[PDB]
């Protein structure tokens, strides 16, 4: 039984040890496939191999047993447990039961409880196959579901939702005990454009394939219809997730919520400081006083509201206009009382007036640096943070 | 409706059991995330030794 596919490489770089750990995985699934096939179905807690996944397959690599090193190493192991998974989805197939006609894909956001609800559906005579994965990006699955009309199956694709935040909880979760989590980057990618998949898969087959969702935050409410289900995955642009998900890691760690290794497994690849930069302030403003700041927001009718209020002592009054800040060039001393800071961005009163900095520069946090209402000079010498005091009395 | 759509929504209703019901989450969350079982190590550690 060979492979139903080729196993991509990913570009790893100079990290020789992923590299390797890669070679390994690729050669592991290539040459042992009969025998990691026959112990998924005959011995894991997969109904038999009915229920297929390339997370359960991850455990039957050896650099996967370690709980410490789950995180590490899945992206250079995942290709090769997907391409299994996708060999014994067909494998599967192959097999003559005329009595299982139904098959089922799980899709959603990682940490909305896709295994936990799968592991509440009871099998039944019918079902042949169920299937976990993403479909945001739907090419691969088009492969799938084309295979199961040719067998005269009926498709059913249950659509999984949750608040990208309550689902980073529940993965946060998961990596301190299981040892896997999951990125902010697919997580944002996967709910962003799981709706763009669904509506692909919808125009290519109809009503041959059945769509319906469940929505996690009203109490695992069951939607049957279509375009219900678009409504309730239309959470945002990648763009917006994957923001808001880089200032929620960002202040769950700076808060000491979660561990440095939970922190970057969650962060990945990310460039947190290239996201937080893209960040816009454009409706927003900072009112300052001898009690404090206070944050608010601007609606389409023009009553700013208030959003924050942030007690400080020794400031004088001020409104500054958070949209109108100058970004920080490199390599300059810029100095004044820092007026707003959060998860971005920390904004700096100068003498040519206001200043933006990013809250993060090269994997260096420049929020924990000062305080509002401190008074501050901030510069950069060669890739490395130069924050002084300039406070005095006389 | 198809006995799909019936195992989804009875799927749906432990979910919401698993809110109220503590004992019921821990016994289910207990063995998604444990690993593999020991008779299936033992297994696989052979797979990977024979195998270098
Ligand atoms: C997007 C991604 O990389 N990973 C995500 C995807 O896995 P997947 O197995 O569906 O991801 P594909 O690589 O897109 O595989 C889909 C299909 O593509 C073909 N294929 C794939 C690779 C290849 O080299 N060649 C090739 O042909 C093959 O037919 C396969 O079945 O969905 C899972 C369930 O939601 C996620 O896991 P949880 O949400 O449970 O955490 C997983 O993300 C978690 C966080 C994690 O990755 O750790």
């Amino acid at each position: 039984v060979k492979l139903s596919s080729d196993i991509n490489l990913r570009d790893f770089g100079n990290n020789e040890y992923l590299s390797s750990v890669q070679d390994e995985a690729i050669r592991f699934a290539t040459e042992q496939t009969d025998e990691i096939l026959s112990l998924y179905s005959q011995h894991a807690d997969t109904e038999g191999g009915r229920y297929v996944c390339a997370d359960t397959f991850k455990e039957l690599f050896p650099a996967f047993e370690n709980k410490e090193d789950r995180a590490t190493v899945n992206n250079a192991i995942h290709n090769s447990a997907a391409v299994l998974s996708s060999t014994q989805f067909d494998e599967v197939l192959k097999r003559d039961e005329p009595q299982k006609k139904e098959v089922i894909f799980v899709t959603g956001i990682p940490g909305s409880g896709k295994t936990s609800t799968v592991k509440n559906m009871m099998m039944q005579d019918t079902t042949k196959l169920l299937f976990e994965g993403q479909l945001a990006r739907p090419q691969s699955a088009f492969r799938k579901i084309e295979q199961c009309l040719e067998r005269n199956l009926e498709v059913t694709i249950v659509a999984v939702s949750m608040r990208a935040e309550r689902a980073s909880d529940n993965t946060y979760k998961r990596f301190n005990e299981y040892g896997r989590g999951a990125s902010i980057g697919i997580m944002a990618d996967i709910q962003a454009n799981l709706p763009d998949g669904l509506k692909q898969i919808r125009d290519k087959f109809g009503d041959a394939v059945k769509i319906v969702g469940i929505n996690q935050d009203r109490n695992s409410e069951f939607i049957d219809k279509f375009d219900d289900v678009i409504k309730m995955l239309s959470l945002g642009s990648q763009e917006q997730i994957l923001g808001r998900l880089a200032e929620k890691i960002q202040s769950d760690f700076d808060s000491g919520k979660i561990s440095r290794e939970c922190f970057n497994q969650a962060k990945g690849s990310m460039d947190l400081e290239s996201v937080f930069a893209k960040k816009e302030y454009s409706q927003q403003r900072v009112v300052t006083n001898s009690k404090g700041v206070t944050l608010e927001t601007k609606s389409a009718n023009e009553l700013w509201s208030k959003v924050e209020q942030i007690p400080v002592t020794g400031m004088k009054a001020g409104i500054y206009l958070l949209g109108q800040a100058k970004k920080a060039e490199t390599g300059q001393t810029y100095s004044g009382e820092i007026i707003y800071k959060d998860a971005a961005a920390v904004f700096q009163k100068t003498k040519n007036g206001l200043v933006r900095h990013n809250a993060t520069h090269n994997e260096e946090r420049l929020a924990k640096l000062v305080e509002i209402g401190q008074n501050v000079s901030i510069g950069s010498n060669k890739g490395k943070l130069i924050v002084k005091s300039l406070e005095y009395s006389a | 409706e198809s006995n799909a759509i019936r195992m989804i929504k009875e799927a749906c209703e432990k979910n919401r059991r698993m809110m109220t019901d503590e004992a019921f989450r821990k016994e289910v969350e207990k063995r998604l995330y444990a690993g593999p079982s020991p008779e299936l190590l033992a297994k696989l550690r052979v797979l990977w030794a024979a195998n270098k």
